[PDB]
């Protein structure tokens, strides 16, 4: 339910190439991705996609919120976005994830 | 309203690379895709932003933006790369998706043949129907893509051109035809009429004039 | 297993309607801007409409604009053109395609549908019209054989005639969705062309000079 629209992007970014780029590699047994499923049209609509991959069950593969990408990007929300607070399925959800933040970091013109 | 702009036809040998342009206005500035259409199926993606692959796409496939031109690369041609093949761009300043014209990609399977015109009259009989057509008749050209166009006197015509896509015929080389309806008045007030066809960049041209018949 | 599968299609006279249906499959439709793009039998590839992944925005090219209307449903992941006051140039094959958005701009096509075919015409069945064909001034002559419909013609030239080549090109596929075709005999005698149409039980035998 809740909108990232008023969430500190830049800052988010940040966080993201310091520590959560790294721990998702690590995860994905140090691989980044490349067939996508899922995709963003913008920076909040984004974090909509990144919130239901990281933290949410889905038919496939268990919650993922115990995993250290996930706890640093629940720290990465609680501090940027006022009022927010392995499988071979589950490598495929993650590697989709690596994509969504890949275009969550896109450059601004 | 943005326009991008390729050769109607390339032709490579088999092993050779082709080059497919595709020209526009500041083009550098876009980022340019290409697909590519098989007869009968649907397009496929091949190249996108410029020079990115997708994973079912050959590494024989690239492709550069730079300038007004874009080009899509494919090397050591293959027979099974003969296809139509598309450019496309977002412009943003008008809110289109732009595609270019298509570039007819042919693997030589034959030596090149220039197409042999056939121009007719309207009939007799049809004028006193109220109506006419002039009949080009386009045979013996390849590969199979060409441009046809009409003239009356000097000046182009746009209206009333019907004309079929190449079919590959009994002697294994492209024919196709075109159709230029009239008035009779319009048939009668000019001093000739005229069938140019274009292909591979050079032209056959065949001219009628209503008081020679 | 990512799918686009399309249907609605058929033929229709000028002025009716028709709606066409996209149903997506393999993946998460609701986060995919979602295209029209149409291709005229010949002819090269032309965008018709796009709506956003969450169906706030709707776009037309400008030939469509006010006659057709693009839906979706993210809880189907259905997507569909509604096309109102057809038009004969609006006969084309119609694709569906899935493209990423990015802020304002529309990424490349990764998955197009198989594709749909929509003929808007009047045409019903109808025998050929048929007149000679001689040049103005070897050389060749033949018949027009215009305005018939359904497919197909036959041409047949007297056995006299035939000795030194013939050839009956392919129809031309008109806007008004009738045919005409072409057949011509090479001379350097008596030259009759026989038409027959089936279709229409039509039999017309012209000589030619």
């Amino acid at each position: 339910m809740y909108d990232f629209t008023n969430c500190d992007f830049e800052k988010i970014k940040a966080a993201y190439l310091s520590t959560i780029s790294k721990d998702l590699i690590t995860y994905m047994s140090g691989t980044k991705s490349t067939n996508n499923t899922v995709s963003c049209s913008n920076r909040p609509h984004c974090l909509t996609e990144i919130q239901s991959l990281t933290f949410n069950p889905t038919a496939g593969c268990a919650s993922l919120a115990k995993e250290m990408f996930a706890m640093k990007t629940k720290a990465a929300l609680a501090i940027w976005c006022p009022g927010y607070s392995t499988t071979n399925k589950c490598l495929e959800q993650v590697s989709q994830l690596q994509g969504l933040w890949r275009r969550f970091n896109r450059p601004l013109l | 309203s943005y326009v991008l702009t390729q050769p109607p036809s390339v032709s490579v040998a088999p092993g050779q690379t082709a080059r497919i342009t595709c020209g526009g206005n500041n083009l550098g500035s876009k980022s340019v895709h290409w697909y590519q259409q098989k007869p009968g199926q649907a397009p496929v993606l091949v190249v996108y932003d410029d020079s990115d692959r997708p994973s079912w796409i050959p590494e024989r496939f690239s492709g550069s933006n730079s300038g007004n031109t874009a080009t899509l690369t494919i090397s050591r041609g293959e027979a099974g790369d003969e296809a139509d093949y598309y450019c496309q761009v977002w412009d943003s300043s008008s809110d289109h998706v732009v595609f270019g014209g298509g570039t007819k990609l042919t693997v030589l399977g034959q030596p090149k043949a220039a197409p042999s015109v056939t121009l007719f009259p309207p009939s007799s009989e049809e004028l006193q129907a109220n109506k006419a057509t002039l009949v080009c008749l386009i045979s013996d050209f390849y590969p199979g893509a060409v441009t046809v166009a009409w003239k009356a006197d000097s000046s182009p015509v746009k209206a009333g051109v019907e004309t079929t896509t190449p079919s590959k015929q009994s002697n294994n080389k492209y024919a196709a035809s075109s159709y230029l309806s009239l008035t009779p008045e319009q048939w009668k007030s000019h001093r000739s009429y005229s069938c140019q066809v274009t292909h591979e960049g050079s032209t056959v041209e065949k001219t009628v004039a209503p008081t020679e018949c | 297993q990512m799918q686009l599968v399309e249907s609605g299609g058929g033929v229709v006279q000028p002025g009716r309607s028709l709606r066409l249906s996209c149903a997506a499959s393999g993946f998460t439709f609701r986060t995919y801007g979602m295209h029209w793009v149409r291709q005229a039998p010949g002819k090269g590839l032309e965008w018709v409409a796009v709506i956003w992944y969450d169906g706030s925005n709707k776009h037309y090219a400008d030939s469509v604009k006010g006659r057709f209307t693009i839906t979706r449903d993210n809880s189907k992941n259905t997507l569909n053109l509604q096309m109102n006051s057809l038009r004969a140039e609006d006969t084309a094959v119609y694709y569906c395609a899935r493209a990423p958005q990015w802020e304002l701009v529309h990424e490349a096509f990764d998955i197009w549908g198989q594709g749909t075919m929509v003929t808007v015409s009047s045409a019903s069945t109808k025998g050929p019209s048929v007149f000679p064909l001689a040049p103005c001034s070897t050389a060749a002559l033949g018949c027009l054989v215009k305005d018939y419909f359904p497919e197909p013609v036959t041409v047949s030239w007297n056995s006299g005639a035939l000795t030194s080549g013939v050839h009956t090109f392919p129809a031309v596929l008109q806007s008004s969705g009738l045919y005409s075709l072409s057949s011509v005999v090479t001379v350097p005698q008596t030259y009759t062309c026989n038409v027959d149409h089936k279709p229409s039980n039509t039999k017309v035998d012209k000589t030619v000079e």
